[PDB]
């Protein structure tokens, strides 16, 4: 019972839902194709640039962006907010080789991006990111 | 850094024709105590730049620290990290200078003497010096601690002038530089026998020499040295 649960970020529906981070999921369902396949000892990422017009200078306007030597992240959606959360996973991964000199664990990550992101919908204050990414790479443990 | 404890010597280093040459032990002195045996002091930057650093050991790991993490963020968002905007020996010392003096303005600077030896993308050789004040200097010969006063002077011979840097060939460096560091350990009390050598080349690129030793001592004519001056036997 009621109505306008959709228009405040973090507000929780009477079904149990944040339609906030739903829209954000139609924004990045409307972005282009991006895929990542894990092989056996490593990850490929590729992505569909579309040519909006052939003014276009080809092989530039890259979308795959690399985070510290070992990990490869590519997003579909908002590409800026692509651009915001590689930034602050490659401030996440300096950080952690600063304190422990190994570079960062693909699920340490993994987990950085995701705290960051969940705390993207904690707060009215902030809106979701706009973006869904496939990202990746090779550590220790394979 | 406010008093520096674990210290390297001295870091030599001269132009040729083709390119750079520079060397640096392989000791980290507690003082007056020899403690650690192998540590290297010659940092290699890229394929074109070497940075060889002398005093503080732990503000030299720092300033290994910085490196290896500029040339990780030369490589985000960056299709011509591998030429073309790769990291060129003047930005990298420009960075290092600019580090320098802004923690000597804060009051808490690296105990460090840098030199930035490599070649440049259009050829030239690139030569210069930092200290823990900020002042960078050029010169076709550069070096710190005690070779700024001994390997200096040596090198120079081969070097005195602009002039003469297309004439010097990298053996004739090679065998100057050599010399130096035999001259230096013989001379310097914190010095080691084994040190590393770095050629920066335009055409052959970067040649890492690890583990070399000092050779062809001359130490027979103490065998007839006696007495503090008046004893005869």
């Amino acid at each position: 019972i009621g109505t306008g649960y959709d228009l405040s970020n973090s507000v929780f529906s009477p079904d149990g839902r944040n339609f906030q981070v739903e829209y954000a999921v139609k924004a990045v369902e409307n972005g282009t194709t991006s895929i990542g396949i894990k092989c056996n000892d490593g990850v490929v990422f590729a992505v569909e640039k579309l040519i909006t017009s052939k003014l276009l200078v080809p092989q530039k306007n890259v979308k795959i962006q690399v985070v510290d030597r070992h990990i490869g992240c590519v997003y579909s959606g908002l590409i800026p907010d692509g651009r915001h959360l590689v930034n602050r996973g490659r401030e996440e991964a300096a950080s952690f080789k600063k304190l422990y000199k190994t570079p960062i664990p693909i699920p340490a990550f993994a987990d950085r991006l995701g705290q960051y992101v969940q705390a993207h919908t904690l707060y009215n204050s902030v809106r979701p990111f706009g973006v869904s990414t496939i990202f990746g790479g090779v550590d220790k443990n394979g | 850094t406010q008093q520096p404890i674990v210290t390297g010597t001295s870091v030599i280093s001269m132009k040729y024709d083709n390119g750079v040459i520079i060397a640096a032990d392989n000791l980290g002195s507690y003082g007056s105590l020899l403690r650690f045996n192998g540590v290297e002091r010659l940092i290699p930057v890229g394929d074109n730049t070497v940075v060889g650093i002398s005093g503080d050991i732990s503000d030299m790991q720092h300033i290994e620290r910085l490196l290896k993490d500029l040339v990780t963020e030369n490589a985000y968002d960056n299709p011509l990290a591998d030429a073309e905007e790769a990291l060129e020996p003047s930005y990298i010392f420009e960075y290092l200078a600019t580090v320098m003096y802004q923690r000597r303005s804060k009051m808490n600077p690296l105990w460090n003497a840098i030199i930035v030896a490599g070649v440049q993308s259009n050829g030239d050789q690139f030569l210069r010096y930092v200290n823990l004040l900020g002042v960078t200097y050029s010169s076709p010969t550069l070096a710190t601690g005690f070779g700024a006063h001994m390997a200096n002077p040596l090198l120079r011979k081969v070097v005195d002038r602009e002039s003469d840097i297309p004439k010097t060939t990298v053996q004739v460096a090679e065998e100057a530089i050599v010399n130096a560091m035999r001259v230096l350990y013989y001379r310097d009390a914190r010095s080691s026998r084994n040190f590393s050598l770095a050629i920066i080349d335009k055409n052959t690129g970067l040649t890492f020499k690890k583990n070399l030793q000092v050779e062809n001592m001359k130490w027979d004519f103490a065998k007839d040295i006696k007495g503090y001056g008046t004893q005869k036997i």
